[PDB]
């Protein structure tokens, strides 16, 4: 593949020099999607192709020939997780219930299109972003089937942002957008050997996205490099009246995150290496040891630290997600006039189509969520507050303050596991604190264990994306650990 | 409560 592992800036430079145009790049990815996603290894990372992709690419080329460039992403093809609204494609969250539901563009999609990006299509995801049943299988949806890990197709691509991570790793697009509530961006990113960035809740509008939790939800870029992730973040970040969370950002400005790509970004930094059982995961010691060494040689101070209240928010998070899921999903159904208007309708639909929807696992989360008393319930209010406090101020922040640290690092998760009828064989995580706190996290490829990707996670306090990008980029540039999957 |  002529564009394999080529950065956004490099592709833009090529198009700007007139050695490449958007239609050629776009058709190249589409041909690759046909050869690896639908056939061959059958990655099934792409759930629907944008019928107007070629039309869009052609328009971006005409604008370029007319001297009307939109910016760094002009003519760059990307993919969107299927819970993000994007006309004229359907937005199903992987469900058969919304197969013919085609709402208008989400705010971030409008920003990407205005930036000149070309939408290739939508990527598969764990159905309903994995908030449907117990013992679920990551990367599976009734409409998109089973997405597979490109490094070993018998293994899990993890998730919920399964297709986005796989598409990026397999070079099916330049970059992709995923969403995270608790691990959905960074876990599949690490599992598939790519970069995943989950920003602070409030940096990127959640408007036009099928939700789970307004307290923890956020869209984020997935790319093969930190530089590409930074270019995408620059395009999607911004205040939106439709999403109150975006009005809480302190001193928001037209910020160019690519300006933070500093090769000396680790000099003078202080990093805390989290002491979790993940450091002892089979084959992990050598990798994390080498990573710490690279960070130190780069000029950073690395000290072992433990996260206060690790996991103490578990119960509170469960409660807040169930309450917020019902409230948010029903608001979304009404706002975009979906064919379903209540969670009860969805539960009923799955039962009526049990053969196609409930053959692998059930819908117990939907059922429990539908029974919640609403957002005025004192129990929910207390849970929402406790979770945020335990993971942020008294969690990540307490750890950062204890040793005056700039960030915390740790292996993101373990390696991919074989896909089986049974639920996922979850190895563990170190990213939940950031997800529950609503703080930024970013994973960068750190190496492999027996051919399967492992990532290094960076977590920081609210609004520290600039600093995290600097550190992650500096680390990435002296390691360049990503290795494409072999087909 | 994983991977939403």
């Amino acid at each position: 593949f002529p564009y394999a592992e080529t950065d956004v800036a490099d592709l833009q430079a090529r198009m700007t020099a007139g050695e490449l145009d958007s239609t050629t790049l776009t058709q190249a990815y589409l041909q690759r999607i046909a050869a690896l996603d639908r056939t061959g290894p059958r990655l099934r990372a792409v759930i629907e192709l944008n019928p107007d992709a070629l039309k869009e690419a052609a328009e971006r080329d005409r604008e370029r020939r007319d001297g009307r460039l939109r910016g760094p992403l002009h003519g760059i093809p990307l993919l969107l997780k299927d819970n993000i609204n994007a006309a004229p494609m359907a937005t199903s969250a992987g469900s058969l219930a919304l197969q013919g539901f085609r709402p208008d563009d989400a705010y971030l999609v409008r920003r990407l299109r205005d930036a000149g990006a070309v939408v290739l299509g939508k990527t598969n995801l764990s159905e309903w972003a994995n908030f449907r049943g117990n013992d679920s299988i990551s990367g599976w949806s009734a409409r998109g089937g089973q997405t597979r890990n490109p490094y070993r197709i018998s293994h899990s691509p993890c998730g919920s942002s399964s297709g986005s991570a796989v598409a990026v790793a397999a070079n099916l697009a330049s970059v992709a957008i995923g969403t995270e509530t608790d691990g959905s961006i960074v876990c599949p990113a690490a599992i598939n050997g790519v970069v995943g960035l989950k920003p602070t809740v409030g940096l990127v509008s959640r408007d036009g996205i099928i939700p789970i939790s307004f307290s923890q939800d956020t869209a984020g870029p997935m790319a093969r490099s930190v530089a590409d992730a930074a270019a995408v973040l620059t395009a999607i970040a911004g205040r939106d009246d439709a999403d109150p969370a975006t009005a809480t950002m302190p001193g928001r400005a037209v910020y160019d995150y690519t300006a933070r790509l500093d090769p000396q970004g680790l000099r003078g930094k202080r990093i805390g290496l989290l002491q979790t059982p993940l450091l002892k995961y089979r084959g992990m010691p050598p990798l994390i040891e080498q990573a710490a060494t690279e960070l130190r040689r780069a000029g950073a101070v690395v000290v072992p630290v433990e996260l206060p209240n690790q996991g103490a928010w578990a119960e509170a998070e469960r409660t807040l997600l169930l309450y917020e899921f019902k409230a948010g999903l029903e608001r979304y159904f009404n706002t975009h006039r979906a064919p379903l208007r209540s969670l009860a309708d969805l539960i009923a639909f799955n039962q009526a189509h049990s053969k196609q929807e409930l053959g692998l696992f059930g819908q117990e989360l939907l059922v429990e969520a539908d029974a919640t008393a609403g957002l005025a319930d004192p129990a929910y209010i207390r849970a929402r507050s406790d979770a945020r406090r335990l993971a942020g101020p008294e969690g990540i922040d307490a750890a950062l303050a204890a040793h005056q640290l700039d960030a915390l690092v740790a292996p993101t998760t373990g390696v991919a596991w074989p896909i089986r009828s049974e639920g996922d064989d979850f190895p563990g995580e170190s990213y939940s604190a950031a997800a529950v706190a609503g703080y930024p996290s970013l994973t960068v490829p750190m190496g492999q264990i027996d051919g399967l990707p492992v990532g290094l996670l960076f977590m920081g306090t609210a609004w520290s994306e600039p600093k995290l990008i600097e550190m992650a980029y500096a680390y990435e540039q002296r390691t360049r650990a990503r290795r494409p999957p072999h087909f | 409560f994983x991977l939403f």
